């Protein structure tokens, strides 16, 4: 749904704490702009993924506290409240994995 | 009285909804609404 | 009732449309990324590239021809690479445009020309129909949606007890305001008292769990008394 | 992930249609038979064994993704791929690109800069160039993620925010639901067919 939301500080690849590399960086135009503001957008391209696969939903919903599903169980894919993060039993090993 | 503050998002009003295993919610009102979608 | 409605969505879209300026941000967007590309390999063209002049005119009169070629050299170089980024990024941006368009054209087939069951495909909600708007490099559809409003709650039963035999809707739900029992189609509340035409009978009460006794209608029995 | 399980396991499809409304998942269910021509007959007269079947099905996906390492194989290429780039881009700056120090402090010293300015114009095109490949990389992957993404959303609306009529798209069978599960960078469907 995303990848990792990297960015690289042109100037500082190409140069490292010396000024010469830079002052001749200066003289090869805009590249370095260039490519911080596609790594820009790509960041904000994979904010706008997640946002876009979960955030479907408006309004946050909560399973009642019984869950008389009528012999169906969800309990392997709803929040265990036990473990600090409510990640279902589930997720807990595809985080893991 | 007006400043930027800085807080952790809310994803929304936490709408629990009254589920069981004899109440349904049909609706009895229903509303034609236009949605704009642009694509380039 | 409904012919409204629809009047003043559309209008309403009118006046959003109006007053909110970010409103067309995708074909904005479109157009600034392309235009901001194009400035920028422009303004590539005074870049020197190592070459102790950024333009090619003066670097022919000042210096020699066979010392003037390798800063002719190093300009062809770094305008080169200029036109490869700026056609990589193009490509790039080419892909997505078309991704869209194949979306858009989606969007036509699937909703101007037809309804969509495909949920959240053409509008959030039970989509009706979609009404395609040029716009530059680009299109907006008016996607009419259909969405509930009003919920009641009531008290339903998968199916229906009647004569030692279940009987389960044959299109709709069976609700009950309280104390009588009444079939509902399941998305509008329209109820109707419980008869043999819209329920279809499967087996006995045993076997449901959720089963409620009530009484089903029969249509033929008063036209046999009389 | 949780309001949208919430929401599908209580409201069933309503709650991406406007206002979440309740129904009994036994009734859901009906609902989702009846929406691939199965009869809801079919689940009232079985209600226990779909059950059971249901359970069973979800615990043997808990024992085959817990058991097999190579399940998430999706996020874990979509992983290794980013970091093998950004390792990739980081050796870059190990190589000379011709030039005679492949260290940018040394050549500032042991050489003059009128005649080591030449020496950090071939580094600078050399570590340009490692960052321009890079970037086309970063994009096309972008471009990759960003189909996925879609393709994930689309899913969601029409599987776990309905139910979708599409053959093979949302399982291998007559889909009945499917239950989005979070995960590091992407989204696992348990497609029940
Ligand atoms: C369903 O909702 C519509 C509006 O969304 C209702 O129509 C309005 O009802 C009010 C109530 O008196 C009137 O003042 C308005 O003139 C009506 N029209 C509009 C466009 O607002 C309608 O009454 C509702 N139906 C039910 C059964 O409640
Ligand atoms: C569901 O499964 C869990 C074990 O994962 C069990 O503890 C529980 O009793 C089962 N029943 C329900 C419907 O919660
Ligand atoms: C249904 O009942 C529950 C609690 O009994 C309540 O919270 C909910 O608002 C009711 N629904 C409607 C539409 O009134
Ligand atoms: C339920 O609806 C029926 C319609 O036939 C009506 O006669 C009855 O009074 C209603 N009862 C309640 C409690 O609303
Ligand atoms: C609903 O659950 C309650 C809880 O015990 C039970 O008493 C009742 O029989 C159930 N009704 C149906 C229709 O499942
Ligand atoms: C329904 O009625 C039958 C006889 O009319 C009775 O045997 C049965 O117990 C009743 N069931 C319920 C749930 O009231």
């Amino acid at each position: 749904v995303s990848m990792t939301k990297t960015s690289v500080d042109c100037t500082m690849y190409i140069c490292g704490d010396s000024t010469e590399c830079s002052n001749l960086l200066l003289q090869y135009g805009s590249f370095c702009t260039q490519l911080n503001r596609a790594l820009t957008g790509i960041a904000v391209e994979q904010d706008k993924n997640t946002q876009e696969v979960f955030a479907q939903v408006k309004q946050i919903y909560k399973t009642p506290p019984i869950k008389d599903f009528g012999g169906f169980n969800f309990s392997q894919i709803l929040p265990d409240p036990s473990k600090p993060s409510k990640r279902s039993p589930i997720e807990d090993l595809l985080f893991n994995k | 009285s007006q400043s930027i503050i800085a807080y952790t998002m809310s994803l929304g009003a936490e709408n629990s909804v009254a589920y069981s295993n004899n109440s349904i919610a049909i609706p009895t009102n229903f509303t034609i609404s236009v949605t704009t979608e642009i694509l380039p | 009732l409904i012919a409204n409605q629809f009047n003043s969505a559309i209008g309403k879209i009118q006046d959003s449309l109006s007053s909110t300026p970010s409103a067309l941000g995708k074909l904005q967007d479109v157009v600034n990324q392309n235009a901001q590309a194009l400035n920028t390999l422009v303004k590539q063209l005074s870049s020197n590239f190592g070459a102790i002049s950024s333009v090619l005119n003066d670097i022919l009169s000042r210096l020699d021809p066979p010392e003037a070629e390798v800063q002719i050299d190093r300009l062809i170089t770094g305008r080169l690479q200029s036109l490869q980024t700026y056609v990589t990024q193009q490509l790039i941006r080419a892909a997505e445009i078309r991704a869209s368009a194949n979306l858009a054209a989606t969007k036509m087939s699937e909703c101007v020309l037809g309804q969509s069951k495909r949920v959240d495909f053409c509008g959030k909600g039970y989509h009706l129909m979609s009404f395609p708007q040029s716009a530059p490099h680009g299109v907006v559809f008016l996607h009419v949606t259909y969405v509930p409003a009003q919920e009641k709650n009531f008290t339903t039963a998968p199916a229906i007890c009647h004569d030692g035999k279940a009987h389960f809707p044959r299109e709709g739900v069976f609700v009950s305001n309280g104390t009588h029992w009444f079939v509902t189609q399941r998305n509008f509340y329209e109820p109707q008292i419980i008869t043999t035409d819209n329920t279809f009978v499967s087996g006995n009460c045993d076997v449901v769990i959720g089963i409620v006794n009530n009484t089903v209608y029969d249509p033929l029995q008063p036209e046999l008394d009389s | 992930t949780s309001a949208l399980l919430a929401g599908t396991i209580t409201s069933g499809w309503t709650f991406g249609a406007g206002p979440a409304l309740q129904i009994p998942f036994p009734m859901q269910m009906a609902y989702r038979f009846n929406g691939i021509g199965v009869t809801q007959n079919v689940l009232y007269e079985n209600q226990k064994l779909i059950a059971n079947q249901f359970n069973s099905a979800i615990g043997k996906i808990q024992d085959s993704l817990s058991s097999t390492p190579s399940a998430l194989g999706k996020l874990q290429d979509v992983v290794n791929q980013n970091a093998q780039a950004l390792n990739t881009l980081v050796k870059q700056l190990s190589s000379n690109f011709g030039a005679i120090s492949s260290v940018l402090n040394d050549i500032l010293s042991r050489l003059d800069p009128p005649e080591a300015e030449v020496q950090i114009d071939r580094l600078i095109t050399g570590r340009l160039q490692s960052l321009q490949t890079y970037v086309t990389q970063q994009l096309i992957r972008a471009a990759e993620i960003r189909a996925s993404a879609n393709l994930a959303a689309t899913k969601m609306s029409e599987c776990v925010l309905g139910q979708s009529k599409r053959v093979d798209f949302c399982g291998k069978g007559y889909h009945l639901m499917s239950f989005p599960q979070s995960a590091p960078h992407g989204v696992v469907f348990l497609h029940v067919t």
